[PDB]
């Protein structure tokens, strides 16, 4: 029942979602893209999740 | 330009759109922030 | 919106991204996307400092990038802080990148002039120059070797003169990197710009946020000296209605037109003034049918 994690039930696995969905550069610029305003994406959340960001 | 613009609904910012071309046309007021999204039918407008 | 509005903010953008820093280009898109920003706005969206943009915003205000308006609003809770709203003053910009990189290059041919001398000589114990004009009364005697009149020191010559070629090089550099200028000024000189201000940048603004306390709507102050359409449709049976209404209104105008009785009419004749069918056709529908059988928060308000 959580957000926080995403159940799939074709396959009966538990994955950890994050509130800025982001696996790869293109779903970055994706989520980029999406922005209607000019606010900065923050790195904290961003590594939530998604194991690394910096590189 | 004209249907679309910045406004203040409910002390809640947002932009004004006019869904024209779906029949009947709509008046769309989207959050900012992605908060609230809120659509009016213009079928029942009295004044 | 305005292919012209595009290519300024496209000018604007390259001379941030070529002639400045990276948190420079972060202010200034902020405030080509929002059309008009205060400080705290700037503060909520970037997460800037108030010490980090002060160098940033003293910087786009010396080269004429930003425009700061000054003027401060009367919100509900009365807190009247003098908040400065940044915008964009598109001809004035203009303008000044135009002066910048037209005295930027001819800066460049200036120092260009200035290397096509010869070398001179240079005393290095001194550390003063002498140009070729002036080195031509300290030679001695001996006819050997320039020396000064305060060290007595064998002058050197100069490195300058020989880097006539990489000054060169550098105006070759900077004149094809700041080629995209100069096409979109070609377009720019080219069209109309008009002469926005902070009422013209107020109709395109994009909201920073849902809660700003500054408020963008303009406050004049005395003693400043700084169509319906409406359509008829008769299923042509009514036309003898509106007739009825047009001889009506005929037969008004012509009583209320009329000569009064006492004119058209002498009155010294009277005494003085003082004080079933269905049933038929019915049966012939049915007859028919047999045959063809046998055959086959308020304010005031207007209403606009
Ligand atoms: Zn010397």
């Amino acid at each position: 029942k959580l957000d926080r994690i995403e159940f799939d039930p074709k396959k009966g696995t538990f994955k950890y979602l994050s509130t800025y969905d982001v696996h790869s550069p293109s779903e970055l610029l994706k989520l980029l893209r999406s922005q209607v305003t000019f606010k900065g994406i923050s790195c904290k959340d961003l590594k939530d999740g998604w194991p690394q960001c910096d590189e | 330009m004209s249907h679309s613009g910045a406004a203040i609904f409910e002390k809640v910012s947002g932009i004004i759109a006019i869904n024209e071309d779906v029949s009947p046309a709509e008046l769309t007021w989207r959050s900012t922030d992605g908060d609230k999204v809120h659509t009016v039918v213009l079928s029942t407008i009295d004044k | 919106d305005r292919p012209i509005d595009d290519i300024v903010k496209n000018l604007l953008k390259f001379v941030v991204r070529g002639f400045y820093g990276g948190s420079f280009v972060l202010v200034l898109d902020a405030i080509l996307f929002h059309s008009v920003l205060a400080e705290d706005d700037l503060k909520q969206l970037l997460s800037i400092n108030k010490t980090e943009l002060g160098p940033l915003i003293a910087r786009l205000r010396s080269d004429r990038l930003i425009s700061i308006h000054k003027q401060r609003e009367y919100p509900p809770n009365s807190k009247s802080v003098e908040r400065v709203y940044y915008y964009v003053k598109y001809p004035h910009a203009i303008d000044a990148i135009k002066w910048k990189v037209h005295q930027v290059v001819q800066r460049l041919k200036d120092d260009l002039d200035k290397n096509s001398e010869p070398n001179g000589y240079m005393c290095p114990i001194c550390l003063t120059k002498y140009t070729q004009l002036e080195a031509v009364q300290l030679l001695n005697f001996d006819r050997t070797e320039f020396l000064c009149s305060l060290c007595d020191e064998p002058l050197v010559e100069d490195d300058s003169g020989k880097k006539n070629k990489e000054k060169q090089d550098k105006l070759n550099r900077l004149m094809d990197q700041i080629q995209p200028i100069i096409d979109s000024l070609k377009k720019i000189d080219d069209s109309r710009i008009e002469e926005n201000t902070f009422e013209i940048a107020l109709a395109r603004l994009i909201p920073p946020q849902n809660q700003s306390h500054a408020a963008y709507t303009y406050n004049p102050k005395k003693g400043s000296t700084m169509a319906t359409l409406h359509i008829n449709i008769t299923t042509a049976s009514d036309e003898v209605a509106q007739r009825e209404l047009q001889e009506r209104q005929a037969e008004e105008k012509r009583k209320q037109n009329a000569v009064p009785e006492w004119h058209k009419q002498s009155t010294i004749g009277k005494t003085a003034l003082g004080r079933e069918e269905r049933e038929n056709e019915k049966t012939l529908n049915d007859y028919y049918a047999a045959l063809a059988k046998k055959q086959a928060l308020e304010d005031e308000f207007e209403d606009v």
